[PDB]
């Protein structure tokens, strides 16, 4: 406790009433004349210290305070996702025990935990020379955190991991758990630092914090204090002023990532460390929304135009891609406008996104699925391709990304509906060239080659099916036709049942001889195809067979929920057809005057049909996020709906962090 | 398998009183094993008769014709050393002792009996490899130079040398010249061996009641006076059972013998059966599996909780350290089995409580101890097990006048006469709360004198902490008095005189709080291990890192309507806060006024309110405005008002009014 060593590189003295020795050391640094007044045996020791503080980024004190720059370098292969380079490092003869400690970390990052548990164990038996407990102590910790990772894996593999993994996997044999359970029983992680020689203690005191949560505590308290200071500064007008709250948050985050990855500590894979980076980055992105919107005069234009959390680099993309979940990112997409946040280093990011797509192919196409690695890696692969919306990628890099997100991605963790959500996000900073549409068209002819049996369906959670992949094609290029889809339409018969419905949903993609031959084979006979007909652009003016069947479905609904309420069941907006009927009646697409008797089936349907009768207490505010441009124009034209739903928007502007509700209010309703 | 439990009921009163005392010393940290050649031969290590067959034949031409006399067996490696040199003596040792043999399961059972030191007459390396596999370091001592250069204060004392400094015969005592020059060549290995025996509990493994080491150690014991030393234990693993006249002769020489051929029936060559039937009978008596009496579960819970009657309240996250991580005690009052690979002594206790006939089957002493434990757990709120969790109501009650702010009732309590040393520990905490820190430092000082001459462990230890915390509270207050508090106050001075501030600097010089708990007696450090954290410079770090599972991670919970099973994350944080306030105010700990504790109440209460808002508004846009309740679900009460009113700055209440 003789000095504060702040995160910028400066030194402020505290609890030092004696002599000031770090005062002397930087007077010896920048003055070569006072140098060589030393001895000879104490001069080769000086070249170690100048190399040491240059690595750790310690600069002169607060008196001679130079302008320090915000830079970071993590020279760790596991941080950058160099998966092939680690496999060529593991399949190589090790020289030292310091190279054994890195392979046991590189196996553990590759999900090869049964080998890393063994490889950490060989370090423990070979680290006998007392050169330093630094190898022996940090391997006891990393092994016990592997065993904690195995034990919570076999609880979620032989336990919950049957219906969510596809089978009852046993990636760890019973002979393995019969070995690792008795070895790690009677092993106290609190007794590891205290049972360790006195040469290790008071020479490695900073490593005692790795046995429990107190290596995160000094940064957790600072993160909670500076969050309230930023949220007070975001409301009181003050920007980032000098050494502000943003750079202190960023540099502590970078020191934690660089201590843990360079020293190969397996604490990188905690939940509590993934929570620290998540709350450290979500504060900096929230402060970045406030520094981009510029209000005050020229004092702040020089203060921070866009730096210290206001600009994004390669190291910031990787932290969000690895340490967030998707609902974590889905928070910030409406609290912040990340599309307005400039992402730099967009060529180093492109090497990261290609390496992930080229490590799904080497994991899900060939044999050896490696289900242990599949648990850890699939979150990072999901969040990287979800957050790849805002980077600008070249054509040779996007082709490996789309061809993995479509084909090689596993269906257990990403269904067919959560592929369209992320293929569409790759059209924000990109268009669809002729090389990416050809990959999507390679995927539609693969599913069409699997729709022979009627038993195969498309389990979609978002309601978005394999027809929307071709709808994303026809959004950009209207003049496109499909080759192999016009060849599969030659075989039309009653043999394969699922070829009937799937080829109908891709009608503008077909050719002239493909569309006419399909209409000669079949026609429309259900309103389910009518909902499919609007999405393919089939029928503009509905024939009165449809308007009969629109209210016929409503009449069967009037049969349905009356006898279903006696049994307690309900089909409220199951397939959203009657809700889509509600928009159709509201946009005056149906000229029937018989739906006044159908009022009283669903709350969404009662909103569109009789807004004077529908009490607006039952209105759900999320419905306004799902209405297009033309629908909100008619709501701006009404008087019955107009001056009442603003009170719903008035309680969502000042109580929800969703910035969409402000946009629906100011652009349409006022 | 279950043979050991039906061996245990066939033990007499002698062996049961050996296992109860060997296992009470392992729990105290005063158990030392004295390891001989028996556990080395169960790993295939070259015995010393296989060497003496080499020397007699390289020194007499032919192999042996007949048995070795004791005259010859002692002196053949000395005839080889004198006649055939010293490089050839070390050559034969190099030929046989380059083995790298495995460690027998008995090396694991010795270390699993959690020793403080291991002394061995074995010159092998087998015990030293097994210690380094486990997470404890032993300072290996095999020469004279290693004693003063010792490192870790847990010694692996190899009293017969070792071959770490080469395969030379001058580093290991093997010959007869090395047996008679041992007190001259090894003065410091002998003194360190005899001090560990004098200060610890000794168990001998791998000997046979006639050895040169056991006999030269029972001669040292003859020189000691009567009843000043603990008698060593001696595990005998021989095929023949011990005869009764021999067990009398070695008990009067000071050995408490546990014969292994008297406990099990085994063959004449099955040595792992005999070694594992005594070691597993000690290890499974500690991992408590021999408790089938239904009134031995009373003096097991009593021996760990009757220390804690000196404290007022104990947190439930601290009771899972009293029972050595055997049970989770959740904040509802439920006890959940964690690591108990033994008899269900807490399941049985709650079967005594609902019952009454099973309770009349207790004794005339251990029935009063049930009424001490039942009056403990009811006060601390431990209700039942996991499988009886009905409709539970855990209402917090803090019985402390300093928490409720009864300032005039504390002043009457200070003026009244002091009957106890507990009624003084409460005054000195009431003095500090009323800001009369001058008198609080003195009254804690009067407790520290009177509690150490009266066998009071807690009140001495908790007064050392609170006197140091009020010393910190004074010395960081004068920092504001010389600065900002010089223009704020009209007198421009503190109520701390220059004589008082100078007097506390002489007393608190070089006073490290980090060495306080280790400067307490051994019975304090075992019975009150839960109070170690109060001397630490930062506690509440587990509670702070477990605030990320509050309003931070409502991302995946509120987006799909996910709720926590059992006790929700709102209830676990709010009831581990209430356990911290009830522990700190009822035990009168002055660490409740500091900035680290006040910021924890600020961080935890704000995040509980921010979770109750984020959820309240996620229920509005997902499930309608009228269906969502106007209340946030965070119901504030008396104790929630006082904690916000006491621990928040006004800039911190303004932050909650916006968010």
């Amino acid at each position: 406790y003789d000095y504060h060593f702040e995160v910028n590189g400066t030194v402020v003295r505290h609890k030092n009433k004696g002599f000031g020795y770090m005062e002397r050391f930087f007077e010896l640094k920048e003055s070569c004349d006072e140098r060589s007044k030393l001895s000879k045996k104490q001069y080769e020791r000086f070249n170690a210290l100048f190399n040491f503080f240059e690595k750790n980024g310690v600069i002169c004190m607060a008196k001679d305070a130079g302008t320090l720059n915000t830079s970071i370098e993590i020279n760790s292969l596991a941080y950058h996702g160099k998966y092939d380079v680690m496999k060529k490092f593991i399949e190589e003869q090790s020289v030292s025990i310091e190279d054994d400690y890195k392979k046991a970390f590189f196996l553990a990052c590759l999900g090869r935990w049964e080998e890393s548990y063994d490889l950490y164990s060989n370090i423990i038996l070979n680290s006998i020379d007392e050169s330093n407990g630094c190898v022996y102590y940090l391997s006891q910790i990393n092994r016990y955190r592997i065993y904690q990772s195995i034990t919570q894996a076999v609880t979620q593999f032989n336990g919950l991991g049957l219906l969510t993994f596809g089978r009852h996997y046993k990636p760890f044999t019973d002979e393995f758990l019969a070995r690792i359970e008795r070895e790690m029983t009677n092993f106290n992680i609190d007794d590891l630092f205290n049972g360790m020689p006195f040469e290790f203690q008071k020479k490695y005191k900073i490593l005692e914090f790795l046995s429990d949560n107190q290596f995160l505590y000094d940064d957790t308290v600072k993160l909670f204090e500076l969050t309230n200071k930023v949220r007070s500064e975001m409301s009181e007008g003050s920007y980032s002023f000098g050494m502000s709250s943003d750079i202190v948050v960023l540099l502590r985050l970078y020191d934690n990532l660089r201590f843990l990855y360079e020293n190969c500590l397996w604490s990188v894979s905690f939940h509590e460390f993934h929570q620290y980076i998540r709350n450290s980055m979500s504060l900096l992105i929230e402060k970045a929304e406030y520094e981009r919107t510029r209000d005050i005069d020229e004092l702040g234009f020089s203060f921070f135009g866009k730096k210290s959390g206001f600009f994004m680099e390669y190291y910031d993309f990787v932290n969000i891609s690895r340490h967030f979940k998707i609902d974590d990112i889905k928070n910030l997409e409406r609290s912040c406008s990340i599309d307005k946040i400039r992402f730099g280093e967009q060529e180093k990011i492109e090497e990261y996104l290609v390496g992930i797509a080229e490590e799904i192919t080497k994991q899900f196409s060939a044999n050896g699925m490696n289900v242990v690695f599949y648990t850890q890696f699939i979150s990072e692969a999901k969040a990287a391709l979800y957050f790849a919306k805002y980077v600008k990628l070249s054509e040779e890099g996007l082709g490996k990304i789309v061809k993995a997100l479509l084909f090689y991605f596993p269906e257990r963790d990403l269904d067919i509906g959560k592929r369209y959500v992320w293929l569409e996000r790759l059209t924000k900073c990109n268009e669809l060239p002729k090389s990416i549409i050809s990959i999507i068209d390679d995927f539609l002819v693969l599913q069409a080659e699997k729709h022979i049996d009627q038993n195969y369906s498309e389990v979609s959670s978002n309601g978005l099916y394999s027809r929307d992949y071709g709808a994303l094609i026809k959004h950009f290029e209207k003049n496109f036709i499909s080759k192999r889809l016009s060849e599969i339409t030659l075989c039309l018969t009653q043999d394969k049942q699922k070829q009937i419905d799937f080829l109908f949903k891709l009608l503008p993609l077909l050719s002239t001889n493909a569309k006419s031959h399909l209409l000669s084979f079949k026609s429309v006979e259900n309103i389910n195809d009518l909902m499919n007909g609007i999405r393919i652009g089939l029928i503009d003016e509905f024939t009165p067979e449809h308007e009969e069947l629109i209210i016929e479905y409503l009449e069967t609904r009037k049969v349905n929920y009356i006898v279903e309420k006696e049994k307690g069941i309900q089909t409220f907006s199951s397939n959203d057809y009657m809700s889509t009927f509600g928009i159709w009646y509201f946009l005056e697409e149906i000229n029937n005057s018989k739906m006044e008797e159908f009022i009283g089936m669903d709350d969404q349907y009662d909103f569109f049909v009789d807004p004077e009768n529908f009490d607006y207490k039952k209105f759900i505010p999320s419905w306004l996020k799902n209405y297009n441009d033309k629908l909100l124009g008619k709501i701006a034209g009404n008087k019955h709906m107009k001056h009442h739903v603003i009170e719903v928007l008035k309680e969502r502007v000042k109580n929800s962090n969703d910035k969409r509700y402000l946009e629906i209010l100011m652009n349409y309703f006022i | 398998g279950e043979k050991l439990k039906e061996v245990f009921l066939m033990l007499d009163n002698n062996v049961v009183e050996c296992i109860k005392e060997i296992t009470e010393s392992s729990r105290n940290g005063k158990l030392v094993f004295f390891v001989g050649a028996g556990v080395s031969t169960l790993s295939d290590y070259p015995q010393w008769w296989r060497l003496v067959d080499k020397y007699h034949e390289e020194l007499y031409g032919s192999p042996k014709k007949g048995n070795y006399s004791s005259d010859e067996y002692l002196r053949i490696p000395q005839i080889f050393y004198n006649v055939k040199g010293e490089m050839a003596f070390d050559g034969i040792l190099k030929d046989f002792f380059q083995v790298d043999k495995p460690t027998n399961p008995i090396h694991d059972k010795i270390l699993a009996m959690n020793p403080a030191h291991v002394i061995t007459t074995n010159y092998d390396n087998l015990i030293d490899t097994a210690c380094w596999k486990r997470g404890k370091y032993f300072s290996v001592i095999s020469a004279e130079e290693d004693v003063a250069n010792a490192t870790s204060s847990r010694y692996l004392l190899k009293v017969a040398g070792d071959f770490r400094k080469g395969f030379k015969g001058e580093n290991v005592v093997l010959k007869e010249d090395d047996y008679l020059n041992y007190d001259q060549n090894y003065p410091l290995i002998s003194n360190l061996m005899k001090t560990i025996i004098a200060t610890h509990t000794i168990v001998f493994i791998g000997y046979g009641l006639g050895d040169y080491n056991i006999n030269m150690l029972l001669n040292w014991v003859r020189k000691l006076q009567k009843d000043s030393f603990h008698k060593p234990f001696f595990i005998r693993t021989d095929p023949s059972p011990i005869e009764n006249e021999t067990l009398i002769y070695y008990e009067n020489k000071g050995l408490r013998i546990i014969d292994a051929a008297s406990l099990i029936d085994s063959n004449e060559y099955d040595y792992l059966e005999r070694y594992s039937a005594v070691m597993d009978l000690l290890i499974e008596s500690q991992e408590n599996k021999f408790i089938t009496k239904d009134d031995e579960v009373i003096d097991y819970i009593y021996g760990k909780i009757s220390p804690l009657f000196a404290l007022q309240y104990i947190r439930k996250i601290d009771l899972k350290h009293v029972f050595e991580y055997d049970y989770h005690f959740e904040v509802n009052g439920t006890v959940v089995r964690h690591k108990n690979k033994g008899f269900g002594y807490m399941e049985r206790f709650f079967e005594l409580k609902e019952s009454c006939d099973e309770r009349s089957k207790l004794s005339k002493k251990q029935y009063e101890r049930f009424n001490a434990l039942f009056n403990f757990f009811e006060k601390n709120g431990v209700i039942c097990m996991a499988k009886d969790a009905g409709t539970l109501n855990t209402s917090i009650e803090i019985n402390s006048l300093a928490y409720h702010g009864k300032y005039d009732v504390m002043k009457k309590f200070i003026e009244e006469q002091s009957v106890s040393i507990e009624d003084d520990y409460k005054k000195a905490f009431f003095l500090a709360c009323l800001g009369r820190w001058e008198e609080s430092y003195d009254l804690y000082s009067n407790i520290i004198l009177n509690s150490i001459d009266e066998s009071n462990g807690c009140v001495y230890y908790l007064s050392q902490i609170n006197r140091y915390r009020i010393y910190q509270s004074i010395t960081q207050a004068v920092t504001q008095f010389n600065g900002l508090g010089l223009l704020t106050f009209g007198r421009h001075y503190k109520p701390f005189t220059d004589e008082f501030l100078a007097r506390i600097e002489r007393e608190m010089t070089n006073f490290n709080i980090d060495d306080l708990f280790n400067g307490m007696p051994f019975e304090f450090q075992k019975k009150y291990k839960i109070l170690e954290f109060l001397s630490d410079n930062q506690f509440l770090y587990d509670d702070t890192v477990k605030l990320f599972e509050l309003t931070n991670k409502v991302r995946s919970e509120m987006s799909e309507g996910s709720y926590s099973f059992g006790m929700s994350s709102d209830i676990v944080v709010l009831l581990r806060l209430y356990d911290n306030l009830r522990f700190l105010y009822e035990n009168c700990l002055w660490s409740v006024s500091f900035h680290e504790f006040h910021q924890y109440i600020r961080n935890s209460m704000s995040l509980l309110i921010e979770k109750a808002e984020y959820e309240r508004t996620r229920d509005i846009d997902e499930l309608g405005f009228s269906f969502f309740g106007k209340k946030s679900g965070f119901f504030m009460e008396y104790y929630d008002f006082v904690n916000i009113s006491r621990h928040f700055k006004i800039d911190d209440i303004k932050n909650l009014e916006r968010s």
